[PDB]
């Protein structure tokens, strides 16, 4: 649903001094070679060749890693919430974005991206990247633009007495249509989208059902780092697999179980459930390298877990009694 | 003739083209109202437009010259030869648009081309007298300068172009004989706030530079801007003006020079009525049409008898300004 | 031409600013009504313009110089020099506002700037003739004085400086030439007074001094104070007067000199009947808007036949003041 909502006018001063302070001390760029773009990590290639370069430079940079978290391993993202989450006291919001890319104004197109775009690259490269920005009007980094953006209409709302940069300092991780900021500004932000056209959803952060992030769970953010997967996204649909029909069931679950091994081999009432999989369809299944060599394969702390248990429990409103019933019926089917 | 052959085989044309990027977002901009509640003020189109101007500009990446007489003098500037020239509401400052297209450069002007013969500019007063018109800026001075014909049909213009001292005297000699360094320009011109119907956003693009004979017609009948001439030769004292709608529809503008009653009506009907043998036919032909309104049939009756009026110059109070 | 050249080059200003902080609170003030019920007297607009500009000076912390013919002898009292110069209805008072603009100091004066041209001012009636305002104030003297047009557009100003008898024997051979020592100012009106819209808030600034010649115009079309001209050259023993409204409309107020009766009609209106050629008609026309009052039809068609009335002078008998 394309949306034509230009921001007001003092807001263009805001969004300026924002994509300003994105640019930093990064004024000159050079394009990747086709080679080096192929060997880094059609139609994607043409667009991703500037914008993997424009990402791992501007965004990469030492003074745009306050929030341009969107871009680092696992490990590294649980390291920066936990930070954040230290930094803040446990006072942190998250935002959570319903088709922004399908949502995004031309004047925020224009006059975020492209300007970001053109002020990071050489004046030589102007015309192809302002004909792939065209294109792309009528991937990743947008949203992390789109998010800084918001960030920064809110900071500058919040404060506007204050300078661009010491303001634009406090900007928190952000990544995708994921991210944190300080709660302060909790009704501010409906004000800022409305004044931007965007929709916003706001949810204040409650340590006894946990804290969203990335489709993440933290059990405790304040004290320990365990994370698992989100309980309310996934436990109401992980009983239903949507791979395509092509594939076998079984090889789908072998392979959905893995995933979860590899990332919440630990988390309550969902190992149950991958090891009762792995049980029942596993021997079922294929062979692994069979899969391994098919499209279809890439298509899907030990101290609290008590702490992970109870947050699970609250996380999904399940009585601990209930919950130990749940897990003797799916342990004995 | 044979003279029209050495015209069309002279070509000895010079391109140039420093990589002006196709300023596409201020074509095909669709109309905006500014002002969301009332109707906007003089300098809230202003900001407006130069919002406009500048995400444009700022978005294509390239710079820009803004102007705020017959030298632009921009040498206190220096600006970088891509940049653009960028002016609003320099009508009064600028003696002729030649002075900014004799730079070579794309232009992007916002201007004042009425499609009313007199009446209000968003708040500010204006009218016109002789062929100048008589503008009153709302918060600011008197302005009194006239319209360069930005509108009319054809999109390819002849202008000067810069020449120093040196310059000027190697081809004095041949100034005088008829032969012009000409350069040409390719016009765009959209009308943006339905509001404000009487302010044009042009915009222009340079194509190439070209010798040209002054005693030999062009076979292309390119036009060269030339000062807009309001008063009507037919009735003294009277201001026409003819604009086409939107709507398949060609209107006529009529008043009085210095003078601020106005009306529009289709150009058909004052053909129709201007033919008339007697006054009293004029009303009932009108009255038959619906218009009841005297404002309208007076003003109509009037201009058909050429009634000539001598008002007077009066003390004027203005709005007072606030800053906001 | 080249002595445009010269004016533009000889900038030799000497700006000066004395730290006068900028008085944001005259600026920007909403219209507000002092009376309660029925109508103000010109004490209470008196007092509640005095309290005003008080409030402001005292919140901004600054020192004043009230004024109660060429020279103010401020001597006598010796203000500071950062301290403002106020007046309030010293329009008889006051030969110039030159008197006042010498000083080279910021001025905040409360004027007498009619819109209408006759009628009353709060309680006070006032009448123009010939160009001199009759004004009878309520509870004093009659006071006959011009209006200095302090409301015409433009913000820059040329008034004279202080100079001495040694500094007058030192400029007067420049002076016969067409020099002058001309200092500039900025204005701003406020008329914060919706039942008495005749009173404005005049505001002023100083800018900078220059060195200017007589014989030469400005680029910038500077203005300097001039005795306005309520007389209609068109119809002799009238008085035109034209303003324009906060909702987009140029009205036009009519009457005779040394008379009392007046209206206020659309500018547009005006000129349409202004060119009528029988004088039932005006009375057709205005029935047909739906104007049935006949002070007004009545009104309009005399001025429309410029018809002279020599209306006599009578003795007037003036409400009893009370001190209250």
């Amino acid at each position: 649903v394309a949306n034509d909502k230009k921001p007001s006018d003092r807001i263009a001063k805001i969004a300026e001094t924002f994509v300003k302070l994105m640019n930093g001390p990064f004024k000159d760029l050079d394009p990747l070679s086709i080679e080096e773009t192929i060997e880094r990590l059609l139609f994607i290639l043409k667009v991703s060749r500037y914008t993997l370069a424009y990402s791992d430079i501007v965004l990469h940079a030492e003074h745009n890693e306050h929030w341009y978290y969107p871009g680092r391993n696992p490990t590294e993202i649980a390291d920066g919430v936990c930070e954040f989450v230290s930094d803040c006291d446990a006072e942190v919001i998250e935002t959570d974005f319903s088709n922004l890319d399908g949502r995004v104004s031309s004047w925020m197109q224009r006059n975020i991206a492209q300007k970001a775009m053109v002020q990071a690259f050489r004046p030589e490269y102007r015309d192809e990247i302002i004909s792939f920005m065209d294109t792309i009007i009528n991937t990743t980094p947008h949203n992390t633009q789109y998010n800084g953006c918001v960030e920064f209409t809110a900071l500058t709302f919040e404060h506007p007495d204050a300078e661009p940069e010491d303001l634009f300092r406090l900007i928190g991780p952000k990544c995708g249509d994921d991210g944190l900021s300080r709660a302060i500004i909790q009704k501010s932000i409906n004000r800022a989208a409305k004044c931007f056209g965007l929709e916003l959803k706001v949810e204040r952060y409650n340590p006894e059902i946990g804290l969203c992030f990335l489709s993440r769970v933290f059990v405790d953010p304040l004290a320990t780092t365990t994370t698992i997967q989100d309980p309310l996204r996934t436990l109401r649909k992980l009983h239903l697999t949507t791979r395509d029909p092509t594939i076998p069931l079984a090889d789908a679950a072998c392979d959905r179980v893995e995933g979860y091994l590899c990332t919440d081999a630990l988390t309550p009432l969902i190992s149950d459930y991958c090891k009762m999989v792995l049980r029942l369809y596993g021997p079922t299944a294929s062979t692994e390298q069979v899969r391994n060599q098919r499209r279809s394969r890439n298509k899907e702390h030990p101290q609290d877990a008590h702490l992970m248990k109870q947050v699970l429990i609250k996380r999904t409103a399940i009585d601990e009694d209930q919950v130990d019933a749940l897990i003797g019926r799916f342990a004995a089917m | 003739t044979r003279a029209l052959q050495r015209a069309v085989i002279d070509k000895t044309k010079t391109p140039i083209e420093t990589r002006f990027y196709p300023l596409d977002s201020l074509r095909t901009v669709t109309p905006k109202r500014v002002a969301d509640n009332g109707h906007a003020v003089s300098g809230a189109v202003r900001d407006a437009a130069r919002r406009l101007i500048d995400e444009s500009i700022t978005a294509v990446g390239g710079s820009k010259f803004e102007v705020n007489d017959l030298a632009q003098d921009f040498r206190n500037d220096t600006p970088a030869d891509d940049a653009f020239i960028v002016g609003v509401d320099v009508d009064y400052y600028v003696t002729e648009p030649d002075v900014l297209l004799e730079h070579m450069r794309p232009v992007v002007l916002h201007t004042f081309n009425p499609k009313k013969v007199s009446g209000f500019d968003a708040d500010s007063p204006f009218t016109i007298k002789n062929n100048l018109v008589e503008y009153k800026v709302s918060g600011g001075a008197a302005w009194v300068h006239p319209v360069w014909d930005w509108c009319e049909a054809g999109e390819f213009i002849a202008s000067r172009v810069r020449t120093s001292w040196k310059e000027w005297f190697l081809q004095l000699p041949l100034r005088m004989i008829g032969l012009e360094k000409v350069g040409y320009h390719k016009i765009h011109h959209c009308r943006p706030w339905t509001d404000c119907p009487d302010r044009a956003l042009v915009y222009t693009i340079p194509q190439y530079v070209i010798w040209r004979f002054n005693w030999i017609d062009t076979e292309l009948h390119v036009r060269k801007l030339k000062r807009i001439e309001y008063q009507d030769e037919t009735k003294p004292g009277w201001n026409r003006l003819e604009y086409v709608t939107d709507k398949n529809e060609l209107l006529v503008s009529i008043g009085r020079e210095g003078e601020h009653a106005q009306i529009t009506i289709e150009k058909e009907k004052l053909d129709m009525l201007s033919g008339l043998s007697a006054t009293q036919s004029v009303n009932a032909r009108l009255i038959g049409m619906g218009h009841k309104d005297p404002q309208y049939t007076s003003m109509i009756v009037q201009y058909y008898t050429g009634k000539k009026v001598v008002s007077p110059i009066s003390p004027t109070v203005y709005k007072p300004t606030m800053p906001r």
